[PDB]
């Protein structure tokens, strides 16, 4: 339908602080596919954060965020969340939700994002900013 | 409301059948979304009728030798046997499409004119066309980058042919 991915919850935090990001998705059900959080650090490439397949509730995290970040979903509201704790300079970036293109969903999200970057996503939002200082 | 992600260049997807009137524009696109929209609604290369070509070329470049941005150019050729039609053809073509629209050749992306997939009875071919076949630096870099992205062993050797040589032997190998 009229597809939409709207990220929010981003802002300014002190080192060690915590935030919850939201993404309200329209035009396709989040249980039809896997949704990816990805971030862009200042003047550096697109970095995969976490994946969620709400159909099964299966998830996976980048080694950089394991233990600190949690991906979740409210299937009734068609919204995905990212709970972030113990934030630091490493985590300062704009955060996007994106759907990896059909033809590429056989390959891992770490590969799709490192190799194809922005062009791996058939849909991706304009993102929300997270600054740590 | 939804904001599309623009590509660095406007691209045109062509279809060719053997005997200007033989060559047809499928669609043009200049965003990541409009590309995937096209790719998901056109037949795979593996399912095309023998003696037919798909080609992706930058906007304003005809996918023909005699085009002025192709005249002094050449191509990196990938040669596929009959068995590889099912396993590698469709995969190697999408990797070529993504390479081009992704501007994946650093300083030498402006040398890339487009890419061609040939669907033939004897054996299928994929080629990236560049603009100057005497530019050792630009051609050699585009070759190494391409060969890696396809995931071919170092022992597998690919050649670069001038279009002037083909219109009758490689200028480079990598």
């Amino acid at each position: 339908s009229e597809v939409q991915l709207v990220e929010s919850g981003g802002g300014l935090v002190q080192p060690g602080g915590s935030l919850r990001l939201s993404s309200a998705i329209s035009g396709f059900s989040i249980s039809s596919t896997s949704i990816d959080w990805v971030r862009q650090a200042p003047g550096k490439g697109l970095e995969w954060v976490a994946r969620i397949s709400p159909s099964s509730g299966s998830t996976s995290y980048a080694d950089s965020v394991k233990g600190r970040f949690t991906i979740s979903a409210d299937t009734s509201k068609n919204t995905v969340y990212l709970q972030m704790n113990s934030l630091r300079a490493e985590d300062t970036a704009v955060y996007y939700t994106g759907r990896v293109a059909k033809a590429l969903n056989s390959r891992s999200p770490s590969f799709v994002v490192n190799t194809y970057s922005s062009i791996g996503f058939d849909y991706r939002g304009q993102g929300t900013l997270v600054t740590v200082s | 409301h939804y904001i599309k992600h623009p590509l660095q260049n406007r691209w045109a997807l062509w279809f060719f059948k053997n005997d200007q009137a033989n060559l047809r524009l499928i669609s043009k696109f200049d965003t990541v979304e409009d590309f995937w929209a096209l790719y998901n609604h056109i037949q795979l290369s593996s399912n095309l009728m023998p003696g037919c070509d798909y080609s992706l070329f930058k906007d304003g470049i005809e996918p023909m030798w005699e085009d002025e941005k192709n005249k002094r150019g050449g191509r990196w050729l990938i040669t596929l046997n009959k068995q590889q039609r099912r396993s590698d053809l469709d995969r190697f073509w999408l990797e070529t499409l993504l390479c081009l629209i992704g501007e994946s050749f650093d300083d030498y992306s402006d040398d890339v004119c487009g890419a061609v997939v040939n669907v033939r009875a004897k054996g299928d071919k994929i080629a990236i066309w560049t603009t100057e076949c005497e530019n050792r630096e630009a051609v050699t870099h585009i070759g190494r980058v391409y060969k890696e992205r396809l995931g071919l062993p170092p022992k597998i050797v690919i050649g670069y042919q001038s279009h002037a040589d083909t219109a009758t032997k490689n200028r480079f190998v990598v």
